[PDB]
RNA sequence: CGAGCUGGAGAUACGCUUUGACUCGGGGAUGUCCGAAUGGGGAAACCCACCUCGUAAGAGGUAUCCGCAAGGAUGGGAACUCAGGGAACUGAAACAUCUCAGUACCUGAAGGAGAAGAAAGAGAAUUCGAUUCCGUUAGUAGCGGCGAGCGAACCCGGAU
RNA sequence: GAAACGAUGACUGAAUCCGCGCGGACCACCGCGCAAGGCUAAAUACUCCCAGUGACCGAUAGCGCAUAGUACCGUGAGGG
RNA sequence: CCCCCGUGACAGGGGGCGGAGGACCGAACCGGUGCCUGCUGAAACAGUCUCGGAUGAGUUGUGUUUAGGAGUGAAAAGCU
RNA sequence: AACGAUAAAAGAAGUGAGAAUCUUCUUCGCCGUAAGGACAAGGGUUCCUGGGGAAGGGUCGUCCGCCCAGGGAAAGUCGGGACCUAAGGUGAGGCCGAACGGCGCAGCCGAUGGACAGCAGGUCAAGAUUCCUGCACCGAUCAUGUGGAGUGAUGGAGGGACGCAUUACGCUAUCCAAUGCCAAGCUAUGGCUAUGCUGGUUGGUACGCUCAAGGGCGAUCGGGUCAGAAAAUCUACCGGUCACAUGCCUCAGACGUAUCGGGAGCUUCCUCGGAAGCGAAGUUGGAAACGCGACGGUGCCAAGAAAAGCUUCUAAACGUUGAAACAUGAUUGCCCGUACCGCAAACCGACACAGGUGUCCGAGUGUCAAUGCACUAAGGCGCGCGAGAGAACCCUCGUUAAGGAACUUUGCAAUCUCACCCCGUAACUUCGGAAGAAGGGGUCCCCACGCUUCGCGUGGGGCGCAGUGAAUAGGCCCAGGCGACUGUUUACCAAAAUCACAGCACUCUGCCAACACGAACAGUGGACGUAUAGGGUGUGACGCCUGCCCGGUGCCGGAAGGUCAAGUGGAGCGGUGCAAGCUGCGAAAUGAAGCCCCGGUGAACGGCUAAGGUAGCGAAAUUCCUUGUCGGGUAAGUUCCGACCUGCACGAAAGGCGUAACGAUCUGGGCGCUGUCUCAACGAGGGACUCGGUGAAAUU
């Protein structure tokens, strides 16, 4: 426990509420994370400890560097307490190494991928996430996101050697109700159970199930939902 | 509401065949035999207390 | 201005008035705190500062916007004026055009008045000749699910 | 609507006297006027305030008020 | 966590000790289930008896935020 | 009719024009986790004193929370402000906007939280950590001495910084006992005679090699450039050195001494009852916090504000002759609140309303325990109509022959049960549970004996009808529907089979994400997250499962060709003029998405012509005919259970079938008990009736 600014719950911007439900808790912080994790490429460190934080799904490692500053740095599956992580372009492509695509080697299982330079870390970071390498191509690489996704990115930006874990949301059955309040309001309101005035899925005597839509009408099933864009051209394979 | 509930007015007349029937009856006062102001009969002469002598005071 | 005055108050006491009170006119001087409010905070009238002038008491400045600078602006006005935005009931015996209306309401700006104004005009006489207001033309020309219904201008008279 | 002209958000984009606009699509002819700078009394409107008047009222009338936006009601706007 | 017994795929069972739980009974507290009462009420929704919950998705004070076709809603078209 | 809870009241005495209703005394009764006490908020003077006697006070009133007048409130340290920051508010300069205006970093405002210097008593009619008395502490400013030198920021770091449950040890507040101590007297009814009875039985401060559990702890040297923007004699990291034990540092509290106060009562005057002066003892034993020691120990996951004060550290800086710091004196101390009511006739409820209101204190005895239950201290109060009567009927209670659910829509209601020991306890089961299952026994008093003590066991004895002897205080069981479960809901007729839920599934979303609020290429929420995530929809523990039909609609994908907008493209047609020219109309082809079209997809709409119901269940909460038919239980069953099947109109995630456990759920049965009932009776209280006081309503 230390050295984090403090997190606020908040459900809803300016008016009133806009992503319904979660409104729980239980007065978490906020522990800055280092994700980008240039400025310190080129200094050395040891996992001092891993300390495990809420609003994450994800260790946490306490690293040092000689600098003598220390920094939290999420903890990729597998490293123990008082290993190694080096950043920089010269770095040993081993567990906690964070050097960009281009000195990565194909095939190879990292997280915490960029998608621009800077701007810290963006893609596989969330508990147990693994994004390889498919083939340098000519200033972006193909790789595989978690969503069974490929996606040019130019290698110029850094990445975290390896594959995060926090063991696995597979087993933790957040037992009986409650515990999803232990985090956020009580889930979804069906619809269905609503009023012709409150939902599409309203009224009806007895118990219905026509048009299938979400709280607006525009349909839940199948229904693209992605624009025409840049990052469009940038992108191969969305469907699964 | 105010369930039974009467269906007319009632005559200045009804009204009074009514109360036919409230005179006060005057009390019967008897005259104290010492100081002769009047008392009520078995009750003690509230002017002199008595009673044959004299039970309240003065 | 000349016997009275001492507010409404209807009371007592004290008093003040020709070196003319009082009252009426007309200029000054005082004018705590709040309020555009503007030293800063503030759930109005309270709470806290600072710099300068200084006997300390006490005085004064300390807001933002235009401008060297004087100096101007922020606020408030019953209705009237122009502007930006602009309903519906209602009618059409229903209703979507259309009507009710560009009315009601909101907002901005302004004054005692505004707005408008000195013609790339109106008109059919090779006429009038800034603008505005009243009369008339006329409910005519025309607009209109050519339905409900809406409705000019020139000429001519008059304010000026 | 055959529908001109005025206006403007969007694209465009002219001339200048043997020049320019318009006179209800449009053309010629005929005709009236010169746009893209400006300021301007006066007659016009209203009525918080003031005076005068009234085939106006005269106290359940007349303003809500012979005075009070008070008492009273409302968290409040507000009503009164 | 510490001791004792057991084995054919099977386990576990036992004693201490620990102190878990949208765990149990139950008062404050929160609720309001059934009956009577009360309906020109003590009360514009209550009382008595009875009952539900009782470390939880708990109960509550202060300050603060969201509103009208709008907010809020463990969802009755409920509350505002 | 009512006079606002059935916590009662009696007498005496006093005042007065007049008193049930005011005051005094003496009794009675009611509350006592409160109907006592202290605040908050809210209200304001309601507080105190003297008057008053219209109206208000459900009745009187000589009285009052009402009317009149006067008085009362006192703070360097208690709360707040001159200090801090959270949500949120605002916001120069910035981003947006038909107007008004909408957002927004720093900064600022903003407690309900942080920070911060006092205690013990006395006492006006009415104030008190505010006034007095005693002793204390904080800051500030000056003087004096000491000192002998730096002082050290709107900046860095350290720190303030923080959860839930459970738990060891010491202690206090506070409470209990005694043939302890002090004080006062008296005692009689039969006895006691004091080893009886009543009452009191220490608070602050200062010192003490005194006792004392518990609690806290690195310092130092150096290294490195890459860290704290920079700087550092600070902080972090690296390593060296001693950091067993320990050791220190600190002491909650106790004890002793001193001293200051208080202390049951005593005495005196008295204008009637206060005033004044004085004063004893302070023991041993026992219990004990939700507080103190302390930011203690262990465990747990859902992983538990910020900011200033503060500590150190430099920058800059004036200064190293006169510094910072300590001490001893002195002077100094601002604004606002502080009365009274405050779980209630003083606040919110139109009424001095049976309601609503946050926090704190909350004694004793008995009872495993307790903030329960009974009685009761302190203290507070008998509820602002009263008296009689003793009928009908109504409400709230007590008992009830014989019977025992015959009542009735339903055992609705009301009984029974009812605590704590011991013994004993089924089906079924996810092996937890079903269980407090079911059933049976004990329970008081004395004595001896032994025990771990309050307490308890063993044996003997005793008394009653009866011994959790009075108050608190489960009725039990079989079977079925629905829903898994705890939970949630129609404030004021629905609590439930509703909703939610853990779990499952489909699908969308590549991150300025999908999505949503918004005048807005602003801002923001999703998320300071990133696909084992977030959104949407449906289903709803767990278990075995979940079929057939993509014709139609939708969704995805395919995509030749057909069709389709503006626009591009200018022929063809017409106008005017003499003419050049200027002007009307208007194709071919070409031209986006989409629509037609091809395939696909059911935990998509949906159906069982595109197919026709795999399993499982079945007259079921979904069956019409219907009280179907047989069986069950009953003397007798339209209901209920089990089968069958002819499923009017079951059926597999609008989920099918089942399922331990859970339910103020719904249904049927049984045991026990009962005034539900055959039939009601008697009794009680509170109305109803009567008299005195006050005195409505709907309706007409
Ligand atoms: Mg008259
Ligand atoms: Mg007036
Ligand atoms: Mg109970
Ligand atoms: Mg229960
Ligand atoms: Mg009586
Ligand atoms: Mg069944
Ligand atoms: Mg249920
Ligand atoms: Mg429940
Ligand atoms: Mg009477």
């Amino acid at each position: 426990l230390t050295e984090a600014l403090p997190k606020t719950g908040g459900r809803n911007n300016r008016g009133r509420i806009t992503s319904r439900f979660i409104g729980g808790g239980h007065k978490r912080l906020y522990r800055i994370i280092d994700f980008k994790r240039r400025d310190k490429s080129g200094v050395n460190a040891k996992v001092a400890a891993i300390e495990y934080d809420p609003n994450r799904s994800a260790r946490i490692a306490l690293l040092h560097y000689a600098d003598g500053e220390k920094r939290y740095i999420l903890a990729p599956e597998g490293l123990t307490v008082g290993a190694t992580v080096n950043a920089g372009p010269e770095a040993e492509p081993k567990l906690g190494n964070a050097l960009p695509l281009r000195f990565v080697p194909v095939g190879a299982v990292v997280h915490a991928l960029e998608l621009v330079p800077g701007k810290g870390a963006q893609l596989a970071r969330s508990a147990g996430t693994s994004v390889q390498v498919q083939g340098k191509e000519s200033d972006y690489v193909i790789v595989r996101l978690p969503s069974g996704e490929l996606r040019r990115v130019h290698s110029e930006c850094y990445a975290t050697i390896g594959a995060v874990g926090n063991a696995e949301h597979k087993n933790i059955v957040l037992g009986k109700a409650g515990r999803s309040r232990w985090l956020g309001r009580k889930p979804h309101q069906r619809g269905s159970a609503m009023n012709p005035v409150d939902h599409p899925h309203g009224g009806g005597e007895g118990r219905t199930g026509a048009g299938r839509v979400p709280v607006t009408p525009w349909g839940k099933p199948t229904k693209g939902l992605k624009t025409r864009r840049k990052r469009k051209t940038s992108d191969r394979f969305i469907v699964t | 509401a105010k369930h039974p509930v009467p269906k007319k007015k009632t005559s200045k007349s009804k009204r009074d065949m009514r109360r036919s029937h409230h005179a006060l009856t005057a009390p019967n006062l008897t005259e104290c035999p010492q100081c002769h102001g009047k008392k009520l009969s078995h009750h003690i002469c509230p002017n002199c207390g008595y009673y044959d002598g004299r039970q309240v005071l003065a």
